[PDB]
């Protein structure tokens, strides 16, 4: 994997019209993937996806932190921790992606247990963590949001 | 204001 | 002074749609991260956060599931964004 | 050839999920406001997507005002969401 | 209001990029407003919908697209009528669509003016690929004007 870089020149005509985004690191990265469960599947290819986000955000400019196999409560909690980190203040962003089985509006730990993702955001916000006030978030949510396979329609 |  | 509503300058991807699956291949992984990793990877340097996003949709929308025997199924990625301004990654700069 | 069941929409929502949206008596609410002001002045130069941030950065900045009642001082933050697939542009007025 | 032109060089430099988006009318739009509520729930009045609803009217129109107004339906009606929209002919030669709706809501849900609620998810549900195949693969707008839940947000100082 290779991240073309911005030219200068881009920098300069479009840094003015966009949020601050210049700290070095970028920001802090959370990773955090379920793939073995009891209680739902073995998440197969969930060690591609989560070696595929490491790299994709290390390239990017973001201090990476990882963790696996983690119940609804231990992800709460670690959540709340990373939200808490003093780094925060003095980078210009975050990003925290989850992946694992899900259903609407929330997503599975490794004990078939369901933390909501309003809780999640919540954590981020602007009460809850006055650090990040002002600065870009983004979350990645890789988790189903229901059973139903899309059985696709045709295009006329 | 009021709420809708 | 200016004050702040609880929550803002989020944007959320998601790999799916209320109330349906997402897809991952046994092997190369989930659609949605492979497409997430080709676009940003590829258009960070010129193109904002958003808008990476549609290209991941696009992506997305364009690609069936092979399993004879969830064969042609299909899936879309969608995302939700508080963003007030352009996110611009502007990976490696300055040099 | 085939398509997911949905795509290619593009939804602004007033107000974000748990929360009330606001409405002045006299100017209508906050997120139409917003609405018309960007969309009639940018939708010769931005897409939708695009125009609906400028409208989040207007919703963000505003504060209620209605002194004596549950609601002085309040915020709300407008959101979109998009399973849209290249950019939407209105291109108002052309051809000429 | 005045809605700025596109320039033709604006046109040129964009079309290739953006969803086609050429056709007379743009597309059709519709503008669905509840003000005044009667069922066994109290809703209040909105006042100022009067203003929201002209505006968009007003925005739509000038935007280029052909207007269709709803004012003060039931919850069924709006289901009926919000079918209807999707279901018309005249979808198949434009390029986009526009629904507004604006009205008291809850969460995934907008209130009819007999205080019975239609989830928005069965709205969305009437207009996608599966539903409405002559709005197949073109843009279609949602702006929904409506509470999420009665939680109102004090705000937060900057730190």
């Amino acid at each position: 994997m290779q991240v073309k870089p911005c030219t200068p020149e881009f920098y300069q005509t479009h840094f003015q019209l966009a949020y601050r985004l210049q700290s070095r690191p970028r920001g802090l990265a959370l990773v955090l993937s379920n793939v073995h469960f009891t209680g739902l599947e073995f998440r197969s290819g969930g060690d591609v996806d989560h070696s595929t986000l490491v790299t994709l955000f290390k390239l990017l400019g973001y201090d990476v932190h990882v963790l696996c196999d983690q119940t609804a409560q231990e992800m709460q909690e670690k959540l709340q921790n990373f939200a808490q980190l003093p780094a925060h203040r003095v980078t210009d962003s975050c990003i925290v992606a989850l992946l694992s089985h899900g259903v609407e509006g929330a997503i599975y730990g490794v004990d078939g247990k369901l933390l909501q993702l309003q809780e999640v955001f919540q954590l981020f916000d602007n009460a809850n963590c006055p650090s990040l006030q002002n600065k870009p978030k983004m979350f990645f949510i890789q988790a189903c949001r229901g059973d139903e396979t899309d059985r696709g329609v045709d295009q006329q | 204001d009021v709420a809708d | 002074k200016m004050r702040l509503p609880t929550r803002s300058d989020m944007i959320c991807g998601y790999a799916c749609l209320k109330g349906t699956a997402a897809m991952r291949n046994t092997k190369r992984g989930s659609w949605y991260i492979e497409a997430l990793a080709q676009v940003f990877s590829e258009r960070a340097c010129d193109m904002h956060v958003a808008d990476m996003l549609v290209k991941v949709n696009a992506l997305i929308k364009d690609r069936e599931g092979y399993a004879p025997g969830f064969h042609r199924c299909k899936e879309m990625s969608e995302y939700c964004s508080t963003l007030c301004r352009h996110l611009y990654l502007f990976p490696g700069h300055p040099p």
